[PDB]
């Protein structure tokens, strides 16, 4: 993403343009590492679901038996 | 106690240390301050290092990374 | 022995330290007001050269304190 | 003799599980072999 | 369409997915403020019932019960005065 | 056990250790070795994995709403 | 796995199930 | 914050307060030059020591180094 260098330094522009990053045939799309990487903010909120589940789910075998 | 919890609000609010952690070496505090107390700490400050010229923006640093 | 401010645990990556440590920061009592003048510090820094001013005698009369 | 010879039993602590769950994965360190960085290793399964 | 009679068990659990986010990153009195515009009025009335109290009772305790609170005082009120 | 607690108390002090000349010798020591290393294992997975801000007073200013269920 | 799905939607969030806990509290 | 909430692609963590559950603040993330500087002199310390390894092995270094 590329946008103005006179209004990079004072704020957030948005993105105004795209350059190239590597010369590849045409179409190619090559597929990018970082959209097989969970996001460590997903990850944080999914560990504090799956974690108090567990934690349920084992009171619950100790007091059933099972 | 935890990492980042107290026993109470009141325990909490009795200092200006609010948060505190070390990393090997390294060292990050939390400070909240009241008017009084920052107003107190700055006239000692000024009392031992007096700067009439207002030099001290100079040799400040800031992070040159954000905008 | 150890404190819990006392970082590396080996409860949680670094990654989540800086989440426990930026949620710790909001999760203060009325952290964000600035009604009154209230204000808060973020201090960062390191103990520069720690590890090359450690006395031996003085770190073998704080070890016979533990060990 | 207390199962068998005293009809009276007693209550059990802990979790039961099931075995097939139990052993998956074992190994004594992290898959990061100090640096390592030439040890390919990028996968955890085979490819077919 | 809030109604145990119509909605599966799956509705539900998207619907308390759904609204327990929609509180999450926009404040309770936004909701509220948002839920309680005479424009939108016509569009919530499945959501809010304010009729058969029977299923105004299991609103109200649907909302209760994820978590919210808050929303159904407007409801708890045309409940009581009923 | 009131009695035994006051002996307790009176063990779990500080009482830095006296330099004593010759070897070592072993002290009084324990907890429950049986089987309960998995489910201690577990909870120092659990403490490690269970994450809350704030302080532990956190149950002012809430409504608490109750059901009105059916009469 | 329909049946263990179906099993983990009645041990899923469920306010049905809260509404039935509920009950049984304040009937008892 | 003016307007709004900045709903950015993930470089804004958007903390939570634990009474509420409302997100009160965002947290804006970059990476350290530190970082930057060390991720940089890795890939030349590689390009160093490509004189007497292979192919695969050198894609196997920086594939370590990126992941």
């Amino acid at each position: 993403p590329q946008s103005d260098l006179r209004w990079s330094k004072q704020t957030d522009v948005g993105i105004t343009h795209f350059r190239s990053g590597m010369s590849h045939e045409e179409d190619q799309l090559i597929p990018n590492l970082y959209r097989y990487i969970q996001p460590w903010e997903s990850e944080f909120i999914d560990s504090q679901r799956v974690w108090a589940e567990y934690a349920l789910k084992r009171q619950e075998a100790i007091a059933q038996n099972r | 106690n935890d990492f980042l919890s107290f026993q109470d609000i009141a325990t909490e609010a009795a200092h200006p240390i609010r948060l505190f952690c070390r990393y090997i070496d390294r060292i990050h505090i939390f400070f909240r301050f009241t008017a009084d107390e920052a107003r107190d700490l700055i006239q000692r400050y000024l009392t031992e290092h007096p700067d009439p010229n207002n030099e001290n923006i100079v040799g400040y640093n800031n992070k040159k990374c954000w905008p | 022995l150890f404190p819990p401010w006392i970082k590396p645990a080996d409860t949680e990556p670094p990654p989540l330290l800086v989440y426990k440590w930026c949620q710790g920061i909001n999760n203060l009592q009325d952290v964000w007001e600035t009604s009154e003048g209230e204000c808060n510090v973020m201090l960062e820094s390191r103990f520069e050269k720690m590890y090359e001013k450690i006395d031996l005698t003085l770190l073998n009369r704080l070890l016979r304190l533990i060990v | 003799v207390i199962a068998l010879g005293v009809p009276n039993p007693r209550t059990s602590n802990e979790v039961q599980y099931d075995q097939r769950l139990f052993n998956q994965s074992k190994g004594m360190d992290s898959g990061f072999a100090g640096g390592e960085d030439e040890i390919y290793n990028v996968y955890d399964q085979a490819w077919r | 369409k809030l109604s145990e009679e119509t909605t599966t068990s799956s509705s539900r659990i998207f619907v308390k997915i759904f609204f327990q986010e929609l509180c999450e990153y926009m404040g309770l009195p936004k909701l509220n403020a948002r839920l309680k515009d005479e424009t939108l009025q016509p569009f919530f009335e499945g959501l809010l019932p304010r009729d058969n109290p029977r299923n105004t009772r299991f609103a109200i305790n649907f909302f209760t019960s994820i978590g919210l609170g808050g929303l159904t005082d407007e409801l708890r009120e045309h409940l009581k005065n009923t | 056990a009131a009695g035994e607690q006051e002996k307790l108390e009176a063990t779990n002090r500080y009482h830095m250790p006296k330099e004593t000349r010759g070897q070592p010798a072993r002290a009084v020591d324990e907890s429950g070795a049986p089987g309960e290393e998995q489910r201690r294992w577990e909870e120092a997975r659990l403490g490690a994995a269970s994450l809350k801000f704030g302080a532990r007073d956190a149950a002012s200013q809430e409504p608490k709403y109750q059901l009105v269920l059916e009469e | 796995d329909l049946d263990r799905m179906l099993r983990e939607q009645e041990r899923e969030g469920d306010p049905m199930a809260n509404f039935i806990k509920k009950n049984k509290a304040k009937e008892n | 914050t003016s307007y709004e909430e900045f709903t950015h692609k993930d470089g804004v963590w958007n903390l939570q307060n634990e009474v509420t559950k409302e997100r009160t603040a965002q947290c804006f993330l970059r990476v350290d030059d530190e970082s930057m500087q060390r991720f940089h002199n890795r890939v030349r310390q590689i390009l160093m020591a490509s004189g007497s390894t292979t192919f695969t092995k050198i894609v196997n270094k920086w594939n370590t180094a990126l992941i």
